C-alpha cells in the first residue's frame, strides 16, 4: 500500500511533463524506481494469483485490475525506454484499503471511524481517478478533430474542476472544452449524484444520532446543586 | 449477552479462535447496538430464528464448533420458556446431528425432554445446564458450609488477577481467585493406588488438589466420585 | 447448478461489454462519422493551376519556444487560384480545412517561427513551389459542389482508415463480450452436466 | 448558530482575501489578485450557497487549494452540524392558537369525545343544506390529535369547522376556544365505554368547568345513564 | 524593506516558545520530585468569572 | 492515570502538526520544487554576444499612476543574439523567463512609464550598455538544450535558497509537532509515575 501511494506520487510528477519523451536511464530519475515499484507489485500479485481459491474470481475481483492497467504498461515503457502518462492514475484507486491498513497499525477501534474512513476512502479514490481520467481526455483531443482542441489543463487544475462540479458550485472559469470530455463529465455528474444519493446518505445519517439528555454536571463553584430524582412527570 | 461476552472475551482467555454469532428474531436494541459494535472481529449479530432452516445455514450452523441456547430467567411461565427452548433443540439437531448444543433449563422437571430427543447425546458432549437447580443447589450446599457459592463461583470464572501489596484481606482474598478447575487423565503410575495416596502425591510433590475421578466397570456409566476412600483404587483411564 | 459469483461476475462483465460494444458504435456514428463522411462527400478533381499571386495584408501567426511561449509574428498571404476540371471555376487551393477554416483568405499558413524573416522566407520557398510549375501536370484535388462552392482542398482530413475503427473495435468490443457471455455458459453447462456421469 | 456562521464566514474570506492579495510565491508573487476585502466576501457568498456565478474566483494555486478545502469544510459543517440542530428549530404543531371571533358569526364549542363517528352525524345534520342560512362556526376542542379520517372530515368544512387541540378542563383553553363569547357548548359521549358512570362523571366535570368559568351559557350535554343526570341538577349554575 | 515575515515570527515564537515553557515547567516540576500564588487568582480570578457584574461589564467591552 | 483535556488537546495539536509537516511538504514538491528544478535545468554557459539590433515594431506595455491607472504607452523592441559556447549557436538574451514568456521577441522589456520618450531612452541607455560591450568579457548565461532551443537566460526565477525553505518549514513544522507529543508522553509519565513515591 505504501509503495502504491509512491507510484501515485510518481504519476502526480509525471502529470507535469508532455504526452510522452524518450529516455535511455535517467530524466528525472523517472522510470528507475517505477520498475522497482512495479516489479515488486508483479511479484505481489503474482504470489496471491494461486492464493486463488477460484482463479476466475480473483481475476476479476477489482483489487489486481487497479494492478493490472498498470504494470504491463510499465513493462512496455522500459522495452520501449519511453514513458506514456496513461492509465497510470488507476493506482490511486488503491486508496480503498486505507482504513485496512490502518486498521492494522491499532489507529483505529471503532466501528463509527471504521466506516467513516471507509467513507471518505472511496469519497477520495473515486475523486482522483476520475480527475486522473478527465486529465487524460483533455491533455489529447478529440480524435475526430484530429487532437487539435487539446485542453492544457494541469492534473490538479482537473481536480479543482471535479470538486467545482461534484459540490454544485460550478464556477465556469475551468471547463471542459472537449467533446469527449463533455460527455465524461455528464456521466460523472450522473455517476455523482447517483452515489450520493444512493451509496452515502443512508450511511452519512448513520453518523448522525445524538442523544440530548446525556454528558456531566458542570460544577460551578459556589452553586450548591440538588440532585432530584424519583418519578419525575410534569405535575410532580 | 453481557455476562456471556464477558466470560468468553475475557483476556485472561488469551488465544481463542471462537468467533460468537448472534441469532435473534427481536432486532438489538441501541444498548445491544453499542456492546455489539466494542467488538468488531469477534461478534457479529443477524436477524432470524433458529426454528427456520434457511436461518440456520445463514448463521452456518453445520460447520458452527457448538450452539448456545440462552433462556430468559424472567418469564411469565418458566415451563413455556423451558419448551421453546427444547423446541430450538429439535431444530438445530434436525439441521445437523453433529453438534454439541449447550442449553439453559428453568425447571428441572423440563430437563427429561432433551433425553426424550434422540439426537441428544450426553456423552457427545451435549449439556443442558439447569438454572434453578444449578442455583438453589449452590445456595443448599453453602447453607452446609457457608461461603461454599463464591469458592465454585471463583473457580471455572476466568477472573482477572490483580496484584495486592498491603495487608488487607483482598490481598489473601486474590491468592486463590486465579485458580481453576481442570480435568485430566491420571498417569500410569498410578494403577492400582489409593485415591489418598494419589492425592498425597499430587498435592506434596506438584501440588495439585485432585477432588474426584472417573469410575466405570461393566455396569452403569462412568459417576463422578467426590473424594472416595482407600476402599476404590485408582484405574488405569 | 447455481451461478457462482466468479460466474455471475463474469456475466455482469459479459453484458458490460455488449453494451458499450453498442453504445461506442452509437456515440461514433454521428460524432467520428458526420464529420467524417462530409469530408468523403468532396470528389477528386483533376485541376489545374490559374494563378498565384500575394495580397500584402500580413496575417499574424503564434508560435512558441516549447515552455508555454506566447510569441505572435505573422506571415505574408498567397491566394492560389486555380482552374478547376469538373466545376471549372476560379477557386482557391487549401492544404487542409485547418488551413482553410482558420484563414480561408489565404491558401498555404505556414508553421509559424519567431522572426518573421523566417516566416516570410516559408512563404516564398512555398511559393516558388507553385510559381515554376503552373499550369502543367494537373493534380489530384478535392472540391466540393455543396458546401464550398470556390474552395479545392489539397488533402482530406482524414484517410480510408477512418471508416474501418470507428466500425471495428465496438464490433471487436461487441464479439468479445459475447464471447464471454458464451463460453461462461458453455462451460458451466459442461460443469453441471458431466459431473453426473456417475 | 447565526454567530458561528456569521464567525467562520468573515475569517474565511479574511483569510483567502490574505491569500489573493499576494500571489502565489513559486511565481513570485506576480498572480495576485486585486479583490477588495467584500468582494471575497462576495465570492464566500457565492459560493458556500452553490450559486457560483463565476464573475469573481481564485485566480491562484493557493488561492484554488483553500477554496476546495472550504467548500469540503462548509459542506462538512452544513451536513453536521447544523442540520440537526435547524431541525431543533423547525417543530410546530398545527392544532393550537386560539378562535378569531368573527363578528355575526355565532360560534358553537363542541367538546367531549369527539371521533369519526360521534362528530359525522352531528355535522352533518348540524350543516346540512336544507338548515339554509345559519351563522354558527363550529369549534371542537379535544385532547386528543384528530386521525386522518378526522383530518379529512374537517377539511371537508373550512369557514365552518375548526378545531383546536386542548381540555375543557383547563381555563386558558376555554378562552382560546371563546367560551365566554360561544353562543353555546355541545358536549359528546362516547356511548361505547368500559364503565357508562366513568363517562357520565367526566361529562358533568366538564359541564362544572364551563359553568364555572362562564355561568351564562346553554350547554347540551349527552348522558349515557339515568341516574348521573341528577348530578348536574345538583349543580348550582 | 518588506518586513511582514516578523509578524508572523513573532506571533509564531510567542506560541510555541510559549508552549514549551508550560510543558518545560511541567516537566521540571515532575523532574525535580523524581530525584504568595494564593491570591493571585482572586484578584482578577473572580473579576475574569461571569458572575462578577464588573467581570460582565469588563466581558461587554472587551 | 487519565490524559487530561489539557494534555489531550495538546496530542490533538501535535498530531495536527505532524500531518501538516507531512502535507506542506507534499503540497511544495510538485507545487514549488516542479516549476524550481525545472528552472534548475538550465546550467551556466559562459557565452559571447554575437548582435544587438532593432526591429521598428512596437509593443504595447502597461505603465500607472499608482491608484489603479491602466496606462498603455509603448516601447520599442531590441533583439541581443549571442554566440554560445556550449550550444554554440545565435541565440537571444532574456532578463527572465518573466521577460521571455510575455514578450519572447524582445530581450529586454523596460519598466514602462507614461510618455513613449520616456520609455523610448530606457531602451537606448539599455541597448548602449550593449553596444559598446560586444564580444569581449564573455558572460555567465543560462541556457536549457531541453525546453527552448533558441533562449538563453540572464539570471535565475529563483535562488540556491528555494530549495531550503520547502525542505526546511514543513521538517520544521514536523519536529515541533513531534516535540509538543513526545514532552506531554513524558511529563506525563513523570506526573503519573512520580506521584507514586509514598
Ligand atoms: C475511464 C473511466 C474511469 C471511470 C471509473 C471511475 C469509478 C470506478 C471505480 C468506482 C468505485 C468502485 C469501487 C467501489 C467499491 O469497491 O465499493 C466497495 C467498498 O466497500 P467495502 O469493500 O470495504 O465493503 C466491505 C464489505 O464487508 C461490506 O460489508
Ligand atoms: C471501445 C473504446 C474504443 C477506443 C479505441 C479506439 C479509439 C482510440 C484509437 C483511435 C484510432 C487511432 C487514433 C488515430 C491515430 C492515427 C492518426 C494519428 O496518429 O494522430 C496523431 C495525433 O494524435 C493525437 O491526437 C495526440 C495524442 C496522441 C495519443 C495520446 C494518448 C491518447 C489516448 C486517448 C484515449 C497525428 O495526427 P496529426 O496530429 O498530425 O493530425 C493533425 C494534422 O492533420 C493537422 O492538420
Ligand atoms: C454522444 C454525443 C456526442 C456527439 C456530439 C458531437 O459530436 O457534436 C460535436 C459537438 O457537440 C458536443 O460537443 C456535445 C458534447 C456533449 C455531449 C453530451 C451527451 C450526453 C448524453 C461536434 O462538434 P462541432 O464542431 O460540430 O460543434
Ligand atoms: C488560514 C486558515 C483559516 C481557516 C480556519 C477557519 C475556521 C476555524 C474556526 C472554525 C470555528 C471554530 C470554533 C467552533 C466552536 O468553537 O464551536 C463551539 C461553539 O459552541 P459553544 O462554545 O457555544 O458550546 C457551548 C457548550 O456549552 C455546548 O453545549
Ligand atoms: C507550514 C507553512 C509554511 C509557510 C511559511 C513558508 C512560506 C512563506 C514564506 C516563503 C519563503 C519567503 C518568501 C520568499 C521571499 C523572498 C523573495 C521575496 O522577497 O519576494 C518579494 C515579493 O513578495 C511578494 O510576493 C509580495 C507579497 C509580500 C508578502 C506579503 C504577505 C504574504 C503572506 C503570504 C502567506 C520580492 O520578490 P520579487 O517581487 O521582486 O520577484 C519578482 C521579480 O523577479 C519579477 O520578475
Ligand atoms: C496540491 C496541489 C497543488 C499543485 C498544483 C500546481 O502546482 O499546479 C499549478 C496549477 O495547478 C493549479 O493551480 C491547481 C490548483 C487546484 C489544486 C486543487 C487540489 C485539491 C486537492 C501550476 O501552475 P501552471 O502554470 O503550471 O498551470
Ligand atoms: C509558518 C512558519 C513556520 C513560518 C515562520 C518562519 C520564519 C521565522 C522564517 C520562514 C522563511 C524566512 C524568511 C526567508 C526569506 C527572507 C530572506 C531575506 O530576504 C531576509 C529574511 C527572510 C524574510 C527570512 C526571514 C525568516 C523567515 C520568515
Ligand atoms: C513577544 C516576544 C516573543 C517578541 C519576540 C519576537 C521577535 C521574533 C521579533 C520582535 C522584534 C523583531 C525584530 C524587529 C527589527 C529588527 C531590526 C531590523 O532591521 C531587521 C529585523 C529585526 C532584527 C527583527 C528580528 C525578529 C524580532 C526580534
Ligand atoms: C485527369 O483528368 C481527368 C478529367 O478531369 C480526371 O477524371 C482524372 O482524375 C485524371 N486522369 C487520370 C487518368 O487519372
Ligand atoms: C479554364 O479557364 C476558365 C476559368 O476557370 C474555366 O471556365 C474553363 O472551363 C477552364 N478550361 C479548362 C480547359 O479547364
Ligand atoms: C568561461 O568559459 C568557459 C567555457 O565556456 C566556462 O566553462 C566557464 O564558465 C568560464 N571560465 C571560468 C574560468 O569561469
Ligand atoms: C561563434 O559563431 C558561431 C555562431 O553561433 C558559432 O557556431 C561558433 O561556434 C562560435 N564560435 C565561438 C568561438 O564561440
Amino acid at each position: 500500500f505504501a509503495l502504491s501511494i509512491g507510484a501515485l506520487v510518481i504519476y502526480f510528477i509525471d502529470s507535469s511533463n508532455p504526452i510522452e519523451s524518450c529516455q535511455n536511464f535517467y530524466k528525472d530519475f523517472t522510470l528507475q524506481i517505477d520498475m522497482a515499484f512495479n516489479v515488486f507489485f508483479l511479484l505481489y500479485f503474482g504470489l496471491r494469483f494461486i492464493a486463488a481459491n477460484d482463479k476466475l474470481w480473483f481475476w476479476l475481483e477489482v483489487n489486481s485490475v487497479v494492478d493490472f492497467f498498470t504494470v504491463p504498461p510499465v513493462f512496455v515503457s522500459v522495452y520501449l525506454n519511453r514513458s506514456w502518462l496513461g492509465l497510470r492514475f488507476l493506482r490511486a484507486l488503491r486508496l480503498i484499503q486505507f482504513s485496512e491498513i490502518l486498521q492494522f497499525l491499532n489507529i483505529l477501534k471503532t466501528s463509527n471511524s471504521i466506516k467513516l474512513v471507509n467513507l471518505l476512502s472511496i469519497f477520495i479514490s473515486t475523486w482522483l481517478t476520475a480527475a486522473g481520467f478527465i486529465h487524460l481526455v483533455e491533455n489529447s483531443g478529440d480524435p475526430w478533430e484530429n487532437f487539435q482542441n487539446n485542453q492544457a489543463l494541469t492534473y490538479w487544475e482537473c481536480v479543482y474542476l471535479l470538486m467545482v462540479t461534484m459540490s454544485t458550485v460550478g464556477y465556469g472559469d475551468v471547463y471542459a472544452k472537449t467533446t469527449l470530455g463533455r460527455l465524461f463529465m455528464v456521466f460523472f455528474i450522473l455517476g455523482g449524484l447517483a452515489m450520493f444519493a444512493s451509496y452515502v446518505p443512508e450511511i452519512i445519517e448513520l453518523i448522525g444520532n445524538r442523544k440530548k439528555y446525556g454528558g456531566s454536571y458542570s460544577a460551578v463553584s459556589g452553586r450548591k446543586h440538588i440532585v432530584v430524582c424519583g418519578h419525575i412527570t410534569l405535575e410532580s | 449477552v453481557s455476562n456471556f461476552l464477558k466470560d468468553f472475551l475475557h483476556k485472561d482467555r488469551d488465544d481463542v479462535n471462537v468467533e460468537i454469532v448472534f441469532l435473534h428474531n427481536i432486532s438489538p436494541n441501541l444498548e445491544l447496538e453499542a456492546l455489539f459494535k466494542r467488538h468488531f472481529t469477534q461478534v457479529e449479530f443477524y436477524q432470524g430464528s433458529v426454528l427456520n432452516p434457511h436461518d440456520l445455514a445463514r448463521v452456518k450452523i453445520e460447520s458452527a464448533d457448538a450452539c448456545l441456547i440462552l433462556a430468559n430467567k424472567y418469564c411469565a411461565d418458566p415451563d413455556a420458556e423451558d419448551a421453546s427452548n427444547i423446541m430450538r433443540v429439535i431444530s438445530i439437531k434436525n439441521y445437523h446431528p453433529k453438534i454439541r448444543i449447550i442449553t439453559q433449563m428453568l425447571q428441572y422437571h423440563n430437563k427429561a425432554h432433551l433425553l426424550n430427543i434422540p439426537s441428544w447425546n450426553w456423552k457427545e458432549g451435549d449439556d443442558a445446564i439447569c438454572l434453578a437447580e444449578l442455583k438453589l443447589g449452590f445456595i443448599a450446599q453453602s447453607c452446609l458450609a457457608q461461603g461454599l457459592s463464591t469458592m465454585l463461583a471463583n473457580l471455572f470464572s476466568m477472573r482477572s488477577f490483580i496484584k495486592i501489596e498491603e495487608d488487607t484481606w483482598q490481598k489473601y482474598y486474590l491468592e486463590g481467585v486465579s485458580n481453576e478447575m481442570y480435568t485430566e487423565y491420571l498417569s500410569s503410575a498410578f494403577v492400582g493406588l489409593s485415591f489418598p495416596t494419589v492425592c498425597e502425591l499430587c498435592f506434596v510433590k506438584l501440588k495439585l488438589l485432585m477432588i474426584a475421578i472417573e469410575y466405570k466397570s461393566a455396569n452403569r456409566e462412568s459417576r463422578i466420585l467426590i473424594n472416595p476412600g482407600n476402599h476404590l483404587k485408582i484405574q488405569e483411564g | 447448478y447455481e451461478y457462482t459469483e466468479a460466474e455471475d461476475k463474469s456475466i455482469r462483465l459479459g453484458l458490460f461489454l455488449i453494451i458499450s460494444g453498442v453504445v461506442s458504435l452509437f456515440i461514433f456514428g454521428f460524432c467520428w462519422l458526420s464529420p467524417a463522411l462530409q469530408d468523403l462527400q468532396a470528389t477528386e478533381a483533376n485541376c489545374t493551376v490559374l494563378s498565384v499571386q500575394q495580397i500584402g495584408e500580413v496575417f499574424e501567426c503564434t508560435f512558441t519556444c516549447g515552455a508555454d511561449c506566447r510569441g505572435t509574428s505573422q506571415y505574408p498571404c498567397v491566394q492560389v487560384y486555380v482552374n478547376n476540371s469538373e466545376s471549372n471555376s476560379r477557386a482557391l487551393l487549401h492544404s487542409d480545412e485547418h488551413q482553410l477554416l482558420t484563414n480561408p483568405k489565404c491558401s498555404y499558413i505556414p508553421p509559424c517561427k519567431r522572426e518573421n524573416q523566417k516566416n516570410l522566407e516559408s512563404v516564398m520557398n512555398w511559393q516558388q513551389y507553385w510559381k515554376d510549375e503552373i499550369g502543367s501536370q494537373p493534380f489530384t484535388c478535392y472540391f466540393n459542389q455543396h458546401q464550398r462552392p470556390d474552395d479545392v482542398l489539397l488533402h482530406r482530413t482524414h484517410d480510408e482508415i477512418v471508416l474501418l475503427h470507428c466500425f471495428l473495435w465496438p464490433l471487436v468490443t461487441f464479439v468479445v463480450g459475447v464471447l464471454i457471455v458464451v463460453l461462461t455458459i458453455c462451460a458451466k453447462s459442461l460443469a453441471v452436466k458431466a459431473e453426473a456421469m456417475k | 448558530l447565526l454567530s458561528i456562521f456569521i464567525s467562520t464566514w468573515l475569517t474565511a474570506a479574511g483569510f483567502i482575501h490574505l491569500v489573493e492579495n499576494s500571489g502565489d510565491p513559486w511565481e513570485n508573487f506576480q498572480n495576485n489578485q486585486a479583490l477588495t476585502y467584500w468582494e471575497c466576501v462576495y465570492l464566500l457568498m457565492v459560493t458556500m450557497s452553490t450559486v457560483g456565478y463565476g464573475d469573481v474566483y481564485a485566480k491562484t494555486t493557493l488561492g484554488r487549494l483553500f477554496m476546495v478545502f472550504f467548500i469540503l469544510g462548509g459542506l462538512a459543517m452544513f451536513a453536521s452540524y447544523v442540520p440537526e440542530i435547524i431541525e431543533l428549530i423547525g417543530n410546530r404543531k398545527k392544532y393550537g392558537g386560539s378562535y378569531s371571533a368573527v363578528s355575526g358569526r355565532k360560534h358553537i364549542v363542541v367538546c367531549g369525545h369527539i371521533t369519526l363517528e360521534s362528530v359525522s352525524n352531528f355535522l352533518k345534520d348540524f350543516l346540512h343544506k336544507d338548515r339554509d342560512d345559519v351563522n354558527v362556526e363550529i369549534v371542537f376542542l379535544h385532547n386528543i390529535s384528530p386521525n386522518l379520517e378526522l383530518e379529512a372530515l374537517f377539511k371537508r368544512h373550512f369557514t365552518q369547522v375548526e378545531f383546536y387541540q386542548g381540555s375543557v378542563l383547563n381555563p386558558h383553553d376555554l378562552a382560546r376556544v371563546k367560551i365566554e363569547s360561544a353562543d353555546a357548548c355541545l358536549i359528546l359521549a362516547n356511548k361505547y365505554c368500559a364503565d357508562p358512570d366513568a363517562e357520565d362523571a367526566s361529562n358533568i366535570m366538564r359541564v362544572i368547568s364551563i359553568k364555572n368559568y362562564h355561568p351564562k351559557i346553554r350547554i347540551i350535554t349527552q348522558m349515557l345513564q339515568y341516574h348521573n343526570k341528577a348530578h348536574l341538577l345538583n349543580i348550582p349554575s | 524593506q518588506r518586513m511582514w515575515w516578523a509578524f508572523l515570527a513573532s506571533s509564531m515564537v510567542t506560541f510555541f516558545g510559549g508552549l514549551f515553557i508550560i510543558l518545560l515547567w511541567r516537566t521540571l516540576k515532575y523532574l525535580w520530585t523524581v530525584c504568595w500564588m494564593t491570591s493571585v487568582k482572586d484578584w482578577a480570578g473572580v473579576m475574569i468569572s461571569a458572575q462578577t457584574l464588573t467581570g460582565r461589564v469588563l466581558v461587554v467591552l472587551v
